[PDB]
């Protein structure tokens, strides 16, 4: 017997002492080595309710990267409301590494493993582990990149799927690789990244397909998003602590959902010196790039949307969202929870 | 319950500058995106500003050109409004609202698609060149051709004053019914004129007495002109 | 750079009446568009957002549709307290912008306007400026154009206006235009006359004055 309970996890990853890698300083000080063996095993008869949309699990990993970001990219020059934060802000290695959540004594994770788990309700394969999956503490907008795929069908998740109001997180079962590059030896903020248009369009039309399941067959419209802060009007994301904007109105371009459009996507980037801070604390000032090619490969492996609705209307509209960065760690903690013995 | 009480209203030369202030409560001031906008005499709701919760960014209706700055100050929960190189078309009310997003998942991060959920009560800015000034009072006599058995009309020219308002009576308080007083309107000289008019029997001239009570308090102006036929 | 336009500039109703406001984007702005109400003496208060949302509060006698270009507000049961004037606002753009506004005024039957004309008084005259005022009183609807001629010399640019409220007892308007000129130029000519058209009246009415005269 147990019960729903929230406390204080401790982390757990195969960080390197030697590494100046910030995610590797951060996590050697920060977190314990991984079990080689761990423990997990099948629940026999059990269902459980789960929640991704009210899991704390979410609540102390959005704490923990704040944290690291806060030891690692710190910028040269912070502007909060009426105050000037200047600080050393030294180029520095930067490559996400997977970080493991894990229970004290006394408490226990439940696993949802359950094929199509949309992320809330009854689980009914349920199993027990000491410790979550590593997660790559990925901070970015629009697109989820180097998460963890869906194992059966695309699945849509959202709080309440009726009202529009909710975000979406469309989790993938085939991932489509987004190969970001600024070039070295003009504008040395000029970057762009490269996508199989073939692999993309074909997975775009998947999630169309998925989303007609939840929208009465409705046809399924992508538009990008109308306005606001570039850090959300924009696919925005940090390669080797370069913050990168890059537009993403090829990719939700609905002509290619049959034209020849099977090429390559190249969608026009930039890297800013200048950000809005995801943590909320103001915007931040940054030296110009590093010489030479910064160069991303990542997984496309999940997509924020935000639905337009319309009270009839034929079309379904949906434009790419993200900016609050708890979603992110929710795309993948949404399998598990926490209980107290 | 959501709060907004602006001030940092009152009177500013052209070409000078004006910070506004807004202090909210009743809600959590670091979550949502905060705006002004304003309603100039005779003029609809114009979208001034809206700077996102972050306070990183702020975004300008397109007559601003550059002017104004906005930033917010967690502390206190107060969102600011700096104004520079004002204008005689400035002159308005300024209100601060709470802007609401009609989608979650944007963080901190502001975005289109929102709505102004909650109003302050406002304050106005003037901006004018234009120094204290008393008003000339003169009557707009009832006409000596006026209707016989029927009705004239009689009233007094508030003229040339500054700043709103003038309170304007008729007979100590007496005479209230079928009394206009209009507003205000802006002179080019900067200077306010208004009019005030009553309609009496035409039977009633040259036997019934019609005082107007002017009072124009800034200038500590108090003045009674009776208005005569012909 | 979204233009938002309102029909009609101002309608009248009566209690218990529906009446519908329009609002026209000048390009598609899906269902981005919210509602106010403003009334003098209070701020601005959400009516509707996202085009079809009852804001928290409001009463559901307010409704609202459209998707694109076009929109519409409607009043059912139409009460005292929606006299008003209402504003359209889109917030697809990241900066946002409103409707010029459209205004609900209590009908009452037809009122043509008694008009006044005033000359300057010798005081102001003596100051070396010359005003000349023009009342219309006590009319209905709002709509009321005041042509100075001076000669008969249509004038233009040197007269302003205001307008009362709309009367709370009878529910007519009462209008006062200032025709201000030099002293020299006020002495510089005779006939002084104020021309108003309404819709109450079968054609425009002239009431003028000759300088030189009691
Ligand atoms: C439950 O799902 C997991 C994978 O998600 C699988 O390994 C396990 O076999 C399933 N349960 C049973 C009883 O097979
Ligand atoms: C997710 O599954 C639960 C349980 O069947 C259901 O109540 C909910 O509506 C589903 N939501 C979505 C978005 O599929
Ligand atoms: C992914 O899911 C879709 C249905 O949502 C299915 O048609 C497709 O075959 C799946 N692909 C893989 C590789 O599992
Ligand atoms: C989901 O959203 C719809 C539309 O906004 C609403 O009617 C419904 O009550 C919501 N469901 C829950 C469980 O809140
Ligand atoms: C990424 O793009 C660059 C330049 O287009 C290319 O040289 C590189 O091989 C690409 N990498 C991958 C993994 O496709
Ligand atoms: C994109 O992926 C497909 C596999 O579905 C492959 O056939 C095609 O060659 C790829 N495009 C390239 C390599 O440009
Ligand atoms: C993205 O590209 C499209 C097409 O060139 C352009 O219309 C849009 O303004 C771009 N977005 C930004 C934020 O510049
Ligand atoms: C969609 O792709 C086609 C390729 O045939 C291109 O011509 C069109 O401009 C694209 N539309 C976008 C990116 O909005
Ligand atoms: C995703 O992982 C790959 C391989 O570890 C790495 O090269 C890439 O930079 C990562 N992407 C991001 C956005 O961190
Ligand atoms: C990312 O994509 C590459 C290329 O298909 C693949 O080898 C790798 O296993 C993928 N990783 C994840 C976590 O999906």
């Amino acid at each position: 017997v147990w019960k729903d309970a929230d406390t204080t996890l401790f982390c757990a990853s195969d960080a390197k002492a030697h590494e100046t890698e910030v995610h590797n300083v951060w996590a050697t000080h920060a977190c314990v080595p991984t079990d080689p063996n761990p423990q997990e095993i099948h629940l026999e008869n059990v269902t459980e309710n789960f929640n991704m949309w009210k899991n704390n699990m979410v609540e102390q990993m959005q704490e923990d990267v704040i944290s690291l970001w806060d030891q690692s990219l710190q910028p040269c020059v912070k502007l909060t409301g009426g105050s000037v934060i200047k600080q050393a802000c030294p180029k520095i290695s930067f490559d996400p590494i997977p970080i493991h959540y894990c229970t004290p004594a006394g408490y226990v994770i439940l696993k949802c493993n359950d094929k199509n788990f949309n992320g809330t309700g009854p689980c009914k394969n349920v199993s027990s582990v000491q410790c979550t999956h590593g997660i790559k503490p990925v901070v970015s907008t629009q697109l989820l990149l180097n998460g963890s795929l869906a194992e059966e069908e695309i699945i849509i998740r959202s709080e309440n799927l009726t009202n529009n109001a909710k975000t979406i997180i469309v989790h993938l079962n085939k991932s489509v690789e987004i190969n970001c590059t600024r070039p070295s030896n003009g504008d040395i903020r000029k970057a762009y990244c490269e996508i199989n248009g073939t692999k993309w369009n074909k997975v775009l039309k998947q999630v169309t397909e998925k989303l007609k399941e939840h929208f009465n067959n409705k046809t399924i419209i992508f538009q990008p998003p109308s306005g606001g802060d570039l850090e959300i009007t924009m696919h925005h994301f940090n390669c080797r602590g370069e913050f990168f904007y890059c537009n993403t109105t090829q990719l939700f371009n609905n002509t290619c959902i049959m034209k020849g459009c099977n090429g390559t996507i190249t969608l026009p980037c930039k890297i800013k010196q200048i950000i809005n801070m995801w943590q909320g604390t103001g915007q931040a000032m940054y030296a110009p790039p590093i010489d030479g090619k910064i160069n991303c490969v990542s997984n496309i492996t999940g997509i924020l949307l935000t639905r337009d609705g319309g009270a009839n209307t034929s079309n379904e509209t949906f434009r790419p969202g993200g900016g609050n960065i708890k979603d992110n760690w929710r795309s993948e903690l949404y399998k598990y929870k926490v209980v107290q013995i | 319950e959501v709060q907004l009480s602006e001030s940092g209203g009152g009177f500013v030369k052209p070409g000078g500058s004006l910070r506004l202030s807004c202090e909210a409560s009743g809600f959590t001031f670091n979550n949502y995106a905060m705006g002004w906008v304003r309603q100039a005499p005779g003029k609809g709701l114009e979208w001034v500003s809206v700077t996102s919760a972050h306070g990183g960014s702020a975004y300008f209706g397109e007559f601003v050109k550059g002017r104004f700055t906005m930033s917010r100050d967690h502390f206190i929960d107060t969102v600011y409004l700096e104004m520079n190189r004002l204008t005689v078309e400035d002159t308005a009310v300024y209100y601060c609202v709470r802007v609401t997003f009609y989608h979650e998942g944007s963080g901190y991060y502001y975005r289109a698609g929102n709505y102004f959920d909650s109003w302050g009560q406002g304050t106005l800015v003037i901006v004018s060149a234009a120094s204290t000034k008393g008003p000339s009072v003169f009557p707009l006599a009832p006409s000596s051709k006026s209707t016989s058995g029927g009705t004239a009309a009689l009233g007094c020219l508030v003229k040339d004053y500054f700043p709103e308002p003038v309170t304007v009576s008729w007979n100590s308080g007496a005479l209230t019914s079928g009394v206009h007083t209009f507003p205000a309107v802006l002179q080019s000289s900067g200077l306010y004129s208004l009019s005030s008019v009553v309609t009496v029997p035409s039977s009633s001239l040259g036997t019934q007495t019609y005082i107007c009570n002017v009072n124009h308090k800034p200038s500590n102006t108090k003045v009674d002109k009776k208005v005569e036929p012909k | 750079d979204i233009q938002m336009t309102q029909s009609p500039s101002s309608l009248s109703a009566s209690i218990g009446d529906r009446v519908t406001i329009t609002c026209r984007a000048s390009q598609d702005i899906a269902n981005y568009l919210n509602w106010y109400q403003k009334k003098s003496g209070t701020p601005p208060k959400l009516l509707i957002f996202g085009a079809t949302n009852l804001h928290h509060g409001v009463s559901p006698r307010f409704s609202g549709s459209g998707h694109g270009t076009h929109f519409s507000l409607t009043i059912t049961n139409v009460q005292h307290e929606d006299f008003a004037n209402y504003f359209c606002q889109q917030s697809f753009q990241t900066v946002g912008s409103f409707g010029q506004g459209t205004w609900v005024d209590i009908r009452r039957t037809v009122a043509a306007p008694s008009v006044f004309i005033f000359p300057p008084s010798d005081e102001q005259l003596k100051s070396g400026t010359a005003s000349v005022v023009c009342l219309l009183n006590n009319f209905y609807p709002r709509e009321a154009k005041v042509q100075w001629k001076v000669d008969n010399a249509l004038q233009s640019g040197n007269s302003q206006e205001s307008v009362t409220e709309q009367d709370s007892k009878d529910s007519t308007y009462s209008l006062s235009s200032t025709l201000t000129l030099s002293k020299a130029d006020y002495e510089k000519h005779k006939v002084y006359a104020c021309e108003v058209t309404h819709q109450g009246l079968s054609s425009p009415v002239t009431k003028s004055f000759n300088r030189g005269e009691c």
